[PDB]
RNA sequence: AGUAGAAACAAGGGCCUUUU
């Protein structure tokens, strides 16, 4: 249940994921970039297509 | 790691897709239950041939080829086809040797209620079978023994809150109340290899009462009802002792007592009897095993169709069954109407006394202890009484309670002469209607009763009807008999509905149900009793017998727990900026301080100012043993040998370490402190090194207006974030939302009250 | 929670439920909206926080809970007292300190249409506080007290979460106020319709309800109407003592012929030692095939009776290559092409290639549909009941599992009963044919999956154990099934069945069959006899047969029915007395009624019920369900009870009617009418 | 041929669709 959509959903909780373990599991900086612009990207490319 | 690359890939994937993408951002996430049930459509009429049916086939398993090539286990161990790169016979391969578990022990939590079932089941001493036309009545019970009985809701809150705890929902009012459990069920499946779903189906069945309407005979207990077809049938009795087994009554019994006494307690108010039963069942609270619970909740979720239980759910607005009282009897109402009507009786002489009678055809079923009945009446007359029941005394009993029930009789038109106008009405200033009356008059002698059995006409037991008769001392058959009074053997099947009414009570405790009828009152329970409650807590001036030594003491170490919200000037806020000396200036301590014995008032002072600083400097402290011992730290320091024990002027002392009587705490409920049996909440608002968990700050924390500038933190950050700092955090599912770490929590339910008062001015 | 004031009751305090109620009532809108107000007092409610002003007396006066009436005079009176404009509207709470008023709002949708709108009308008079459940805020001065605040936006979570939980999170319940007509979408069509479905008298359904919403009794006229009804029928009731049931009609014809698959009475069999390693049913095949027995049998070109015997002896020929070669796998030839009937498929034409030149070519017409013929009793019947409830030298014949511990008395009492039954049953000769059906159509089963589109050979056979000892593999006789491609629930697949036989045949029972005389076998030397026969079977009718053990769970219950009932009348446990004593009557001999103890009828019970299992169809269905009403007016006789009916001769020929060319029925209908009369010298209610 | 009922099967698509 919620207002969100399941994109906003996904996004926001991979985001979360993402910086947990960059904070302390076994993530470098580059691999949390790498998925934060993925992410960025698929966001853009959703919204525009349609 | 590199699989949540994988899944933002995927997403990526279906994002570029064009349906996908619009399904995705139209609409809320809610959809996603309507489409898990548009996907995986597929059944088939009968399984058992289609499975036999598959086996046959050359491979009918299934299998996931990383987990066989990470078992290695051979592909063909004596030429048989396990896999093509699988047959049932693998299964058994791995059974039999293969990689094993480290531990399995993990097996008897999971499935607590069949270990629980077995476990009960070997306890039971068979005595005899033995054959019997046995008589059976068909009635609702409920089949599973379970302790702390829930609801839906409160159960998908705990499964969330005990597995899913990234995506829980925010706090509940439960949640924060019943945090021992919560913790409990929390540390068995923490940090566990596991299907998550099937613990939470398994947590789902543990809370659940299996209630059913099944066929019975004997006691009715769960512990029976798990197994009754094993105990008994319509023809054979397998003799049983199950006396000793998961003990439930006992506490729905102290619970009734609990009930009529804060009832009969709440009765003295004439003008205000009805908020100060709420204040006193507010706050009141009792121990089942282990848990301390809320006698509020306990009276919710509990289903004793009993006058105080029925009260009590009626003054919460909790709604109740569709059942009826008149004394220590039970009613229930099968067919028919009525309305009111008034009509006069001369108590002596002439003494006119009004009371109101029915009006209407009307079927009831009825039960007093071991029998029942299924009567009717028709304009202020007993038709007709049909008995099932099995003891002389009881029939009596039930008969002449049920033509009280209906006021028939000529004694209802000319009172007894014996019955006075001292005891008609106003024992307390309150009218008492005269069945009641009547009712005590019965129970006062047996010689009314007879009298009253006699009013009923008598007439000889015709041939044929010998057996469906009764004398007046409850004969099976007579030569004269009762008017008009049907028996027969076999109880009557108690009837059943699901109906939920709700109902309001009146300032004399007179429970109105949309309708003129008194469901219960304050007037069909015992007199009186004096009881001696365990592990209960009467927290409320008028219900305590202690005197003002121990409650001053308990009231100060309130207000030292008072003192523990969030902001400036606070313990928590003062421990995060080290500053001890502080708490030793606290006007709280101020206050406590004279109790303190004033021999060596010093020399405990010191002990404790240095406990303290070492709790608080390092890091490492037991919020418990500070809130113990900061009551000393007021005084200034001195010299002396300690003994080991902290005192008060009143010869109760505290040891730093060890429970006692006079403070005591656990690790496994660490939110609660008893001060001479009485159970003080502590807020969460900061977690100690034991209590620490996402569970113990949820409390501080608040929503607020949305602020997009404040910062986007993970849950575990919750322990780093200032007091009155705003954060945005996702909520549950869905849900994005702003916290600000101040606690506000004021009562609604006062404001509110006091707001409906002032309405009515 | 069936009413929505028990979902109120949920998270809003019960209060404010009666509150709103009460408010509803004297406005008279639905009552659907006792949570969205409800919502709205608790708000004000709570968000007065006992608050006070500087001289120590309370700052807000609430206005909003109190009725109508009293809402404007407290209103004018405070905006006299302290020198205020009156305002137009209404509000929902006073601030004495800043002498103004404060209205609240809430609106579900983030956005500022409502807040735009409420100001638009209000202006700037007095201060609008616009809360959002989401966390929104929309004023037009400065902002209330955190405290405030915060439990404003605590209460609106939890109810939005609980809202949403329920699906009640829309305008429905949470409606705007331009947005508070809800209302089902009339359409022009449904209105058309809906107004020709009344009835005859109205025209229009606006007719129809006026009448029927002011609709009342007058019991004068029902009562008339009800009489001139019941005096225009004429309801017949017929006791039956007066008016008795005529024994039941049996058709007319040839004597009913036999149709289970596998022969019961006459089948002769061949034993062989158990072999554990070879346990399969072709690895049993070929062994029974290699002592040479079996390649002894050379069947005469003439049969002693029936039709298609070159085809038969072409494929018995074949059968036995194909065991010889180790391959059960059968060509398709001819003979075996026109026994499965592969290709006697009628082929269909297209509708849209016919026309009247192609109707002349070839007639066409509407299928005739052949109904069954009637046949009348079996006479050979009872025969085979007689010899089925004979042992058959031999014991085990159908498996069964091992018997469970035990720790009360109960469960000895269980296991005893169940060990004499089961040592009783495994005896007898039906339970031979029991196992023989659960192993040939598991063995059929399990063929018909695998190899489709291969007639494969199955063996007729089945396992048992020598009385007290060795085990025994049992060869009645050999199957073999055509292409099962069963591609549908409820198929259809043709098998053929030869077995063996020591007796001649009868014309008139085994007319399906076409036996051939086959030479000579030991047991003293004796004639042959190769019973072929063509059936057909199906999927349902395989798993049934492989599942027909359910007899016992129904004929123990029935033993211990009895048995319990008769030790309960006594409060001792009668059963086995009840077993060895308790005397049935199975039959008549010599015009006498003859009577056997319940140890020697339970045969007679699991032979019934394996016969249910086996002749199963519509016509028995429809028997058993219309017999019952006679056994009803029977007891009713026992008991004196004046039983009584509307129309008997109906109810006989319903089930008369259900009487065809099924033995089973036919020859229980005749028992139940030789019952009726043997009881009609105890009895009533019936004619001979 | 055969089954059974109050109509359907008697393979369908273009070479495919063994342990009571």
């Amino acid at each position: 249940i919620g207002a969100m959509s399941i994109g906003e959903a996904i996004e926001e909780k991979l985001l979360e994921r993402a910086k947990m373990k960059r904070d302390i599991g076994a993530i470098e900086d580059s691999e949390y970039e790498e998925i934060k612009d993925i992410i960025r990207d698929a966001k853009k490319a959703r919204l525009e297509s349609r | 790691m590199s699989l949540l690359l994988t899944i933002a890939k995927e997403y990526k994937r279906l994002c570029q897709d064009a349906k996908a993408a619009q399904m995705m951002t139209v609409g809320t996430v809610s959809n996603y239950t309507t489409f898990k049930k548009w996907t995986t459509s597929r059944k088939e009429k009968n399984p058992s041939l289609r499975m036999r049916w598959a086996m046959s086939s050359k491979f009918p398993i299934i299998a996931n080829k990383r987990m066989l090539e990470e078992a290695q286990i051979p592909k063909e161990h004596n030429n048989v086809a396990l896999w093509e790169d699988a047959s049932a016979s693998c299964i058994n391969y791995w059974n039999f040797c293969g990689p094993c578990v480290n531990n399995s022990e993990v097996i008897k939590e999971v499935y607590k209620s069949r270990f629980g079932r077995l476990e009960r089941r070997k306890e039971i001493m068979w005595k005899e079978l033995r054959f019997t036309l046995v008589d059976r009545q068909r009635r609702r019970v409920d089949t599973q023994p379970v302790e702390q009985r829930l609801r839906t809701g409160e159960i998908k809150d705990l499964q969330m809150w005990t597995l899913f705890e990234d995506e829980a929902p925010l706090a509940s009012k439960f949640i924060l109340d019943n945090y021992g459990l919560v913790k409990e069920m929390r540390s068995k499946f923490a940090n566990k290899p596991l299907n998550k779903e099937v613990v939470a189906h398994m947590l789902e069945k543990q809370f659940n009462p299996e209630s059913r309407f099944l066929p019975v005979f004997g006691a009715i207990r769960p512990e029976r009802m798990e197994l009754i077809h094993a105990l008994g049938g319509e023809t054979w009795i397998q003799e049983a002792n199950t006396a000793g087994i998961s003990n439930v009554d006992q506490r729905k019994n102290d619970i009734r007592a609990v009930c009529r006494k804060v009832c009969l307690a709440a009765n003295a108010s004439i003008m205000n009897a009805k908020s100060k039963l709420v204040e006193y069942i507010k706050s009141t609270s009792m121990r089942i095993g282990e848990t301390e619970r809320k006698l509020e909740e306990l009276i919710l979720e509990t289903d004793d169709v009993s006058p105080e239980v029925t009260l009590c759910k009626s003054a919460l607005g909790g709604q109740l069954g569709k059942t009826l009282s008149f004394g220590p009897m039970l009613l229930k109402k099968i067919s028919g109407s009525g309305v009111k009507v008034k009509d006069t009786v001369y108590i002596q002489g002439v003494r006119a006394v009004q009371f109101e009678y029915w009006s209407e055809q009307e079927e009831f079923y009825g039960e007093y202890k071991s029998a029942t009945a299924l009567f009717s009446r028709k304009e202020r007359s007993l038709e007709w009484i049909t008995i099932g029941g099995g003891i002389n005394e009881d029939r009596k009993r039930l008969l002449a309670m049920c033509m009280i029930f209906c006021r028939d009789g000529d004694y209802f038109k000319d009172a007894p002469a014996t019955i006075t106008m001292a005891d008609l009405s106003t024992k307390l200033g309150r009218e008492i209607p005269y069945q009641y009356v009547m009712m005590n008059w019965i129970q006062k002698s047996e010689d009314n009763l007879e009298a009253l059995l006699y009013s009923r006409g008598i007439v000889e037991t015709n041939p044929g009807k010998m057996g469906s008769s009764m004398g007046i001392d409850g004969s099976k058959r007579a030569i004269k008999s009762l008017r008009a009074v049907t028996i027969q053997s076999g109880k009557i099947d108690m009837p059943e509905s699901k109906e939920k009414i709700h109902l309001e009570l009146s300032d004399n405790l007179e429970a109105f149900d949309s309708s003129g009828r008194i469901v219960a009152t304050i007037l069909d329970l015992p007199s009186d009793k004096k009881v001696t409650f365990q592990d209960v807590s009467f927290q409320h001036p008028d219900l305590a017998v202690l005197r003002d030594e121990k409650t001053a003491i308990t009231k100060g170490y309130e207000a030292l727990i008072k003192r523990l919200g969030t902001g400036d000037n606070d313990i928590p806020s003062l421990i995060a900026k080290k500053d001890y000396l502080s708490l030793y200036n606290l006007p709280e301590v101020k206050l406590m301080a004279p109790l303190i014995r004033p021999n060596r008032k010093g020399v405990y002072s010191r002990v404790a100012r240095k406990l303290v600083s070492t709790q608080v400097t390092t890091g490492h402290y037991s919020l418990h043993e500070l809130i113990k011992v900061l009551p000393f730290t007021y005084f200034a320091p001195k010299q002396g040998m300690f003994e080991g024990r902290l005192f008060f002027s009143n010869d109760s002392f505290v040891e730093p370490g060890v429970n006692n009587n006079v403070f005591s705490w656990s690790k496994a409920d660490s939110s609660k402190i008893y001060c001479h049996g009485i159970a003080i909440r502590v807020p969460l608002v900061v977690g100690d090194e034991h209590m620490d968990t996402s569970l113990a700050l949820l409390e501080g924390f608040s929503v607020c207006e949305n602020d997009p500038r404040a910062p986007m933190v993970t849950r575990q950050d919750l322990i780093d974030v200032g007091f009155g700092q705003k954060v945005r955090l996702f909520v549950g599912q869905g849900s994005v939302r702003t916290f600000k770490r101040t606690a506000s929590q004021r009562a609604a339910s006062s404001d509110v009250n006091k707001n409906v008062k002032k309405i009515k001015m | 929670s069936k009413t929505f004031a028990e979902i109120a009751e949920a998270f809003l305090e019960p209060e404010a439920v009666r509150i709103a109620k009460e408010a509803v009532e004297e406005y008279g809108d639905h009552e659907r909206k006792i949570i969205q107000i409800g919502i709205h007092f608790q708000v004000c409610c709570m968000f007065c926080d006992e608050y006070l002003s500087t001289n120590g007396s309370d700052r807000f006066v609430l206005i909003e809970g109190r009725k109508r009436g009293t809402a404007v005079s407290l209103q004018n009176e405070l905006c006299k007292s302290y020198d205020l404009e009156p305002l137009p509207f209404l509000c929902d709470i006073f601030d004495r300190e800043e002498k103004q008023f404060v209205e609240i709002g809430i609106t579900r949708k983030a956005d500022d249409s409502y807040f735009q709108s409420k100001f638009g009308k209000l202006g700037n008079s007095c201060k609008i506080f616009v809360f959002s459940y989401d966390g929104r805020l929309d004023k037009n001065c400065e902002g209330p007290m955190e405290e405030q605040k915060l439990r404003i936006f605590s209460f609106l979570a939890t109810a939005a979460d609980f809202l949403r939980k329920e699906n009640m999170f829309n305008e429905i319940f949470l409606p705007d106020n331009e947005e508070t007509i809800i209302e089902m979408k009339k359409g022009k069509t449904f209105l058309e319709l809906r107004d020709e479905s009344v009835p005859l008298p109205f025209q229009t359904y606006e007719q129809m309800k006026d009448y029927c919403e002011k609709f009342k009794g007058n019991p004068r006229e029902l009562a008339s109407k009800v009489s001139q009804m019941q005096s225009n029928i004429k309801l017949p009731i017929k006791h039956y003592e007066q008016n008795k049931f005529r024994q039941i009609r049996l058709p007319k014809g040839p004597m009913a012929p036999y149709t289970h698959k596998f022969l019961m009475e006459e089948a002769w069999m061949f034993t062989k030692i158990s072999d554990p390693e070879r346990s399969r049913a072709g690895e049993i095949l070929i062994d029974f095939f290699k002592k040479g027995n079996l390649s002894a049998i050379r069947p005469k070109d003439k049969p002693l009776q029936g039709k298609y015997p070159i085809h038969y002896k072409n494929l018995w020929n074949q059968i036995k290559a194909a065991i010889a070669d180790r391959t059960m796998v059968i060509n398709e030839n001819d003979h075996s092409e026109f026994l499965g009937g592969i290709g006697r498929a009628s082929k269909k034409i297209p509708e849209i290639s016919l026309t009247q030149d192609v109707i002349t070519t070839e007639g066409l017409k509407q299928s005739e549909n052949k109904l069954p013929e009637p046949r009348s009793f079996p006479r050979w019947f009872n025969a085979e009941w007689m010899w089925a409830i004979k042992d058959s030298d031999l014991t085990g014949w159908v498996p069964m599992a091992e018997y469970p511990p035990a720790d009360n008395e109960l469960e000895d009492y269980a296991e005893h009963l169940n060990k004499t039954m089961e040592g009783v049953l495994q005896g007898t000769n039906c339970a031979r044919e029991m196992g023989k059906c659960i192993l040939t159509v598991g063995a059929l089963m399990t063929e018909c999956r695998l190899f489709p589109g291969k007639i494969k050979v199955v063996p007729i056979y089945a396992r048992s154990k020598e009385r007290k000892p060795s085990e025994m593999d049992c060869l009645f006789g050999i199957c073999v099934k055509s292409k099962s491609h069963l591609n549908k629930d409820d198929g259809m697949y043709t098998i053929i069945t030869f077995e063996f036989s020591i007796r001649e045949p009868n014309l008139e029972k085994h007319q399906k069959y076409t036996v051939f005389e086959a030479g000579h076998t030991t047991v003293r030397e004796v004639p042959l006899y190769l019973y072929c026969r063509t059936t057909a079977l199906s999927k349902i009718k395989n798993d049934w047969l492989s599942k027909a053990r359910r007899c016992f769970i129904t004929t123990m219950d029935t033993v211990e029915t009895i048995c319990l009932r008769e030790s309960a009348k006594a409060e001792e446990n009668l059963v086995e007395k009840t077993l060895n004593e308790k005397q049935m009557w199975i039959g008549k001999k010599n015009g006498e009624l003859i009577a056997q103890p319940l140890r020697e009828a339970l045969r007679v019970q699991l032979v019934q019920q394996f016969y249910f299992c086996i002749y199963n169809d519509s016509q028995l269905e429809g028997f058993c369900n219309e017999q019952k009403k006679i056994l009803m007016a029977l007891e009713g006789d026992k008991k004196n009870k004046s039983s009584f009916g509307f129309n008997p001769e109906g109810l006989l020929e319903k089930i008369e009617e259900c009487l065809i060319n099924n033995p089973m029925c036919l020859f229980m209908a005749q028992r139940l009418n030789e019952l009726v009369i043997e009881a009609s010298k105890r009895g009533a209610k019936f004619f001979k």
